[PDB]
């Protein structure tokens, strides 16, 4: 793209892989084409949270006018947080918005997003189940959450309550992903969310 | 049968909740009791604005076993006119095909509205009754006044 913003990235894609959290396999980030309009980043979900042991791939993309404007940083990997988009990934991050910051590498940026897991902000949601879910019924959340690491991000087995309701309802021959929705929408109860699911 | 049962259950009562206002479908009895849920009785009104307009047809909806692996199979009591229904009653279908377009999710709701959008719009390239395929190629207003009395002989 542009001469300068190019060796921009090249030196925080420089910097990441080389970064003590990448060597700790906390965040990573790779290159896709020779023009750097696109990256490939990762994080891990952070300790002590539902996200723990999961891992989020991003789609980072650098529009013509960084640095000056944010990159924008989308989720690959579905997950269930009030500031992300339980549906396209779309995320709600104070720092690529209105606290941007052209000085922010994409280091800073991958590690405020992992920050973010571990600090939701639910007066100002991206998912309004969510975000309510959240608020209203905290336990409730942090097992969805936990549930979606686990079949999304990769992360160690959830509860068994939510799995017997879920393999219950694929079993009468709904789609996965259709049910876990559901279900996780309709906050857990069967009767609801099967009434959804026909819809 | 212990699995398709219990889909079936469900799919009625949501039905029961709510339906396409017009529409029929409900399991039939046994004989004492009882009650069969793998047999249902059901009724499509043709959209309004189309020679279908002014009339219901009654097709039976039989369910095998391996429902909901397998899809229902579909037939017009009595024979229906039309390209893509065998003369037997049964419609001929791609999203009611085994091992075509039929999927484990799909809904008895959207079963009777894919038959229901099927009725004014046919599948020329998949014929099922030589009589109505004969018709429809070469003049369309014989096959039009066909569907005008075919629901004038069906009261709403």
């Amino acid at each position: 793209m542009a001469n300068i913003a190019v060796q921009r990235i090249k030196r925080e894609f420089k910097e990441v892989l080389k970064s003590e959290e990448t060597s700790k396999n906390q965040i990573k980030v790779d290159l896709v084409d020779e023009n750097f309009t696109e990256l490939r980043g990762e994080i891990a979900g952070p300790p002590d949270t539902p996200y723990e042991g999961g891992r989020y791939q991003l789609e980072i993309k650098i529009p013509e006018t960084y640095p000056f404007n944010p990159p924008k940083v989308r989720f690959i990997t579905k997950i269930w947080h009030p500031n992300i988009s339980s549906v396209t990934g779309a995320i709600c991050l104070d720092i690529l918005k209105d606290q941007w910051a052209a000085a922010m590498t994409l280091r800073t940026v991958l590690l405020s997003l992992q920050a973010l897991l571990a600090a939701a902000e639910p007066d100002d949601p991206q998912d309004a189940v969510v975000a309510n879910q959240y608020k209203q019924n905290p336990e409730m959340f942090k097992q969805t959450a936990r549930l979606w690491a686990h079949v999304y991000a990769g992360a160690p087995v959830s509860s068994p309550e939510y799995t017997k309701k879920i393999e219950n309802l694929c079993a009468m021959g709904f789609d996965r992903n259709a049910v876990i929705v559901a279900l996780s929408s309709k906050s857990w109860d069967v009767e609801t969310a099967t009434e959804l699911l026909l819809s | 049968s212990g699995i398709a049962l219990s889909r079936l259950a469900q799919e009625r009562k949501a039905w029961r909740k709510d339906h396409p206002f017009g529409f029929v479908a409900v399991p039939t009895k046994n004989p004492d009791g009882t009650m069969n849920l793998m047999n249902w009785e059901c009724a499509i009104p043709g959209k309004k604005g189309t020679p279908w307009e002014g009339g219901l047809f009654k097709l039976r909806m039989l369910f095998k076993d391996d429902y909901p692996s397998s899809p229902p199979k579909c037939k017009f009591e009595p024979p229906l006119f039309h390209p893509n229904v065998y003369p037997s009653g049964t419609v001929c279908l791609s999203i009611l095909e085994e091992d075509k377009d039929w999927r484990p999710a799909i809904t008895i709701k959207q079963i009777l509205l894919g038959i229901q959008e099927l009725l004014n719009e046919p599948n020329i390239q998949d014929p099922a009754q030589a009589e109505a395929y004969t018709i429809y190629c070469q003049n369309r207003v014989e096959y039009e006044k066909r569907v005008r009395a075919q629901a004038k002989k069906f009261a709403p």
